[PDB]
């Protein structure tokens, strides 16, 4: 089991990542929300990504 | 003494090198 | 060269031996209070510009950030 | 996307590289990354480190026969290598790599970390950041979505998975463990002197902490004379 | 001056090692 | 003794002002640096070849194998950065304290700057990385802007249709000579100055209070050398790549280019200026003027006081000038997109208007306030 | 006049005699030592940078490896020539026997 996966999961659990994920989830849901639109979400995706990733590094390397 | 001043200093630098190295 | 420089007259210039004066007068203790005085005097004229700058940089960064920021509504 | 921060141990100011990992990352390169990438500027001699001493390097030095030796005409690949043997190359010619890389180029990774802005992080992120393409994703040829990758069309095939390889040390070969470990090695190779230097820097800080107040004290001795000079004007 | 020759020699050995 | 007389005349019994601050250290630091850059450049030249074939490699070898190469190479690079830091602070001292009224010293001076700038491009292009290659093409093409003889000149310098080995080898020599060249020009500098003596921060005639240089401004220069060496070695031994661009470690892709291409920090603003002027030629000219405006500086002094110690309005204008110089340094870094561009355009307009217009008008106003005008 | 003004009080700067001097010298001595320490280090590594009846040879280790069935100035002895049936160095006339022993000429060993 890659600690990366576990830590990623854990960070996601962090309410901060939870909310960041909320954004992403709302936004990825938004990706599918409209077709003619350009709601790529790459921006929001990246938003959550970085936020969560910060948390990951904040608590991954030690497990590593 | 000035000459000894330099002398001891040269020797001081001499040993300090080894110690610091 | 020294000599033949300026017609300076009647300017007694007392001095003290280096080994006779305290070797290292406290700088933090005595000098820095005046340094603080010195710096505070000019800073009042030095930081103002930089005060402005930081603002420019900050505003610019976020502005450019929003610029890149795409609106789902845009082309929606 | 701006790669976030990461707590690399060696990155510690006075601390140095963890050779164990470095070793592990050299294994990772030898078993996975060397099929398209090669540490050209690195030689088995360069490879030497606590991770691998010349002796171990020799094993690896003798572990290869690719282009280590030439033949009657020095063509193709004709003989194994030794300590001086430089790192083997997955491709004898750029075209070869291009051919075996979607036409794209798998860059030798000798100075790769230095090359990439925020390399150590980038590397880790790229190798472990393919993430998910939410929309508008049309990977053309052997590409792999990766927001960390500039184009999310890396084409650097994801070559690491849980237990992608097996670390000889036995440390669980999780994708991340593998990624982090190889990272260390790559970093180590990019700056074979990282550790060497930091020791100098520590000696430099100690010597400057000794020498700056003493030179300041001399200067203030020879400048005290004037700094105490009292001037008086005595017109007759 | 006599000791200077000696002083230099001492430092020389150090530096030359 | 006719050799010791000049050394005494310029370094021991030279009458120097007693009240010059640390700034006045910086020029001596520059001389020490030049020495450092040059000596480092020698070893960098050693074990190095001007061949695109082996230039990038032996250097990597220097970084990897050359005995203490990593140390001499990064000392050379960060010493070029330290040279430009000390150069900018030296020029800022000359602008603030009214030292440009020593006109011959200033002109040897302004020329010196252009030269040092070139040596940078020289040293820069030489490792043959991705960034060096694409940087060279860029500035060499700057020349093409010339109205009639531009194309020829560019091709001449390149030595061919496009920068290639022909360039690398010749750029190597200039980068081996310009250093020697600038060195001499500096010697001219020291002569054209001793004829007049150094200036003091009050800007007044310091003939009544002058002291020797050997025991007073020598130990001060030694202390400044020690502090500059501390900053240089903490730049080399602890953060060896905070000022460079990682692109360097990429053998030049004669074919590919760095998505983000930027000239080095020391010149960043210079190019920032270019980016601002829409016309290519305009940019080149403004760019040149950016450096040349300084030479023009001794003819713009309209005040009856030499220094800015007793001139607060021109002090405010000077610090606004330093402020938008820092702004232009930042903009150069930023990519081409709103609103970085507008700032660049304004910052350049404000830079030229403060140097050309605002400071002499402010000096006239300051003379009017003291009932002098 | 000559006596109207007495020397102003420098006690503010005045330090409490050879002991004081010795201490100051001691300082200079240590600093010189520091300079020297750095010198040996810098100079050494500084200099360190520049640091790294028939015969047949295979250039082993970058030098001619004579195998058969100049001590003087380093040329290649020419096999199968000379007055001692071994070797001869066309540079200064050193004749080596088949054993490679210098027999005639100026070659030292
Ligand atoms: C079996 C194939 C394969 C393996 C295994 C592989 N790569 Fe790659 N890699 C490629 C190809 C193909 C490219 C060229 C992509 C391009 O040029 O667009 C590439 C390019 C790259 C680049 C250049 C991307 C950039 O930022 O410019 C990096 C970095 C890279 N790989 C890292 C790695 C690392 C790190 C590993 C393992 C720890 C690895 N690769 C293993 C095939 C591979
Ligand atoms: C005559 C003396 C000099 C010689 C022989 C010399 C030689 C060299 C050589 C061989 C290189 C390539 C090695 C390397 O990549 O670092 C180089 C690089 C460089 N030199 Fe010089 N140089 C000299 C003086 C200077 C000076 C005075 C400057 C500053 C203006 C300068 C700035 C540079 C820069 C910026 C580089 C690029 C460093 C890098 O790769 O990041 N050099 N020099
Ligand atoms: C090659 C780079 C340069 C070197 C090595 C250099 C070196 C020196 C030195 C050693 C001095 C005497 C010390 C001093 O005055 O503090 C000096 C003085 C001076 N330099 Fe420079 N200089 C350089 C470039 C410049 C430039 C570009 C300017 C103009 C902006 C300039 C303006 C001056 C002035 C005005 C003085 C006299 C200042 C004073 O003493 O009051 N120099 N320089
Ligand atoms: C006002 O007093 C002086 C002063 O009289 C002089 C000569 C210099 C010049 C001193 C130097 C050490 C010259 C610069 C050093 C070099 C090594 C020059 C390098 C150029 C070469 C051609 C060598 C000063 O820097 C200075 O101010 C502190």
């Amino acid at each position: 089991v890659d600690p990366l996966t576990t830590v990623r999961e854990h960070c996601e659990q962090l309410e901060k990542c939870v909310k960041a994920r909320e954004r992403l989830e709302l936004c990825d849901n938004r990706v599918s929300s409209r077709s003619q639109t350009e709601e790529d979400c790459t921006e929001e995706l990246f938003d959550f990504l970085h936020a969560r990733d910060h948390c990951v590094a904040h608590k991954l390397f030690k497990n590593l | 003494r000035t000459s000894t001043f330099a002398l001891t200093i040269a020797v001081g630098a001499l040993f300090f090198e080894r110690a610091f190295d | 060269e020294f000599g033949n420089l300026a017609r300076i007259r009647h300017v007694i210039s007392y001095s003290l031996s280096p080994f006779e004066q305290r070797a290292f007068p406290s700088y933090f203790s005595k000098g820095i209070p005046n340094v603080l005085r010195r710096t505070r005097e000019r800073i009042l004229r030095v930081a103002p510009p930089f005060v402005v700058v930081y603002l420019i940089y900050t505003w610019g960064n976020q502005e450019f950030e929003q610029s890149k920021r795409k609106n789902p509504a845009m082309y929606e | 996307l701006h790669p976030p921060s990461y707590p690399w141990s060696h990155r510690g100011l006075l601390s140095s590289l963890d050779h164990t990992s470095i070793r592990r990352g050299f294994q990772v390169y030898k078993q996975v990354c060397s099929s398209c990438h090669s540490m050209d500027y690195v030689a088995y001699r360069h490879l030497v480190g606590v991770c691998y001493t010349e002796e171990e390097a020799k094993a690896l030095a003798e572990e290869v026969e690719v282009q280590d030796g030439p033949n009657d005409d020095g063509e193709m690949f004709m003989r194994p290598g030794k300590l001086s043997d430089y790192f083997p190359k997955p491709y004898p010619n750029p075209e070869a790599a291009r051919a075996a890389n979607n036409g794209a180029l798998p860059p030798d990774l000798s100075y790769i970390v230095r090359a990439r802005h925020g390399g150590e992080d980038y590397v880790f992120s790229l190798l472990t950041g393919y993430c998910e393409p939410p929309t508008g994703v049309s990977l053309r040829e052997g590409l792999y979505f990766n927001p960390y990758f500039p184009g999310q069309a890396i084409g650097m095939a994801p070559p690491i998975y849980t237990e992608v390889l097996e670390y000889d040390d036995g440390t669980p070969a999780t994708m991340s463990q593998v990624a982090k470990d190889v990272a260390t090695f790559l970093r180590w190779a990019s700056e074979p002197e990282h550790d060497h230097r930091k020791r100098m820097g520590l000696k430099m800080l100690l010597m400057m902490g000794l020498l700056l107040p003493l030179t300041y004290a001399m200067k203030r001795h020879k400048w005290s004379v004037l700094k105490s000079r009292k001037l008086a004007y005595r017109p007759p | 001056a006599g000791m200077w020759g000696t002083v230099g020699a001492v430092g020389l050995v150090w530096a030359t090692d | 003794h006719p050799l010791f007389k000049i050394i005494n005349h310029s370094f021991i019994d030279l009458p120097a002002p007693s009240n010059i601050s640390s700034w006045w250290n910086f020029g001596s630091l520059l001389g020490v640096c030049l020495m450092v850059q040059i000596i480092t450049g020698l070893f960098l030249a050693m074990h190095y070849t001007s061949d695109t074939m082996t230039a990038f490699s032996s250097v990597t070898h220097i970084c990897r194998d050359v005995n203490y190469g990593w140390l001499i190479r990064y000392m050379h690079a960060n010493g070029a950065s330290m040279f430009f830091i000390c150069l900018f602070l030296h020029v800022g001292r000359g602008l603030y304290y009214g030292s440009y009224t020593f006109m011959e010293t200033w002109n040897i001076g302004v020329l010196l700057l252009f030269a040092v700038m070139a040596t940078a491009f020289m040293g820069y292009v030489l490792p043959w990385g991705q960034m060096s290659f694409w940087g060279a093409t860029v500035i060499t093409n700057l020349l093409s802007a010339i109205p009639y003889i531009g194309t020829t000149l560019v091709e001449w310098i390149w030595g061919g249709f496009s920068v290639d080995k022909a360039t690398l080898t010749r750029f190597f020599a200039f980068h081996f000579i310009l250093p020697f060249i600038i060195a001499a020009l500096a010697i001219v500098h020291l002569l054209f100055l001793h004829e007049t003596g150094s200036n003091n921060p009050t800007g007044l005639n310091s003939d009544a209070d002058k002291i020797p240089f050997h025991p007073y401004y020598t130990i001060k220069d030694i202390l400044g050398i020690l502090i500059m060496f501390l900053i240089l070695m903490t730049l080399v031994l602890f953060f060896p790549d905070m000022l460079g661009d990682p692109d360097n470690y990429m053998p030049a892709n004669p074919l590919n280019t760095p998505p983000h291409i930027k000239p080095e920090w020391y010149f960043l603003f210079a190019y920032a200026i270019l980016r601002s002027i829409p016309n290519k030629l305009g940019g080149v000219l403004a760019l040149i003027l950016s450096i040349l405006i300084l030479a023009l500086m001794p003819f713009l002094h309209t005040s009856k006081q030499r220094s800015l110690m007793f001139r607060p309005i021109t002090q405010i204008l000077y610090w606004i000038l330093v402020a938008n110089l820092l702004i232009l340094t930042w903009i150069g870094g930023q990519p081409v997109e709103h609103p970085f561009i507008i700032i660049g355009q304004l910052a350049s307009i404000s830079y030229f208007s403060i140097i050309l217009i605002l400071m002499p008008i402010s000096g006239i106003i300051e003379d009017k306030m003291l009932k002098l005008y | 006049s000559h006596t109207d003004v007495k020397v102003p009080d420098f006690s503010d700067y005045r330090r409490a005699s050879e002991a004081r001097k010795g201490f100051s010298y001691l300082v200079t001595a240590t600093t010189t030592v520091g300079v020297a320490y750095a010198a040996k280090n810098v100079v050494s590594q500084f200099v360190s940078s520049m640091s790294a009846g028939k015969n047949m040879a295979f250039k082993w280790r970058g030098k001619p490896l004579f195998v058969r069935h100049c001590t003087h100035l380093g040329c290649v002895p020419i096999a199968n020539a000379g007055d001692f049936g071994g070797y001869y160095c066309p540079c200064h006339g050193s004749h080596y026997d088949a054993s490679g022993r210098i027999r005639k000429g100026p070659a030292p060993l």
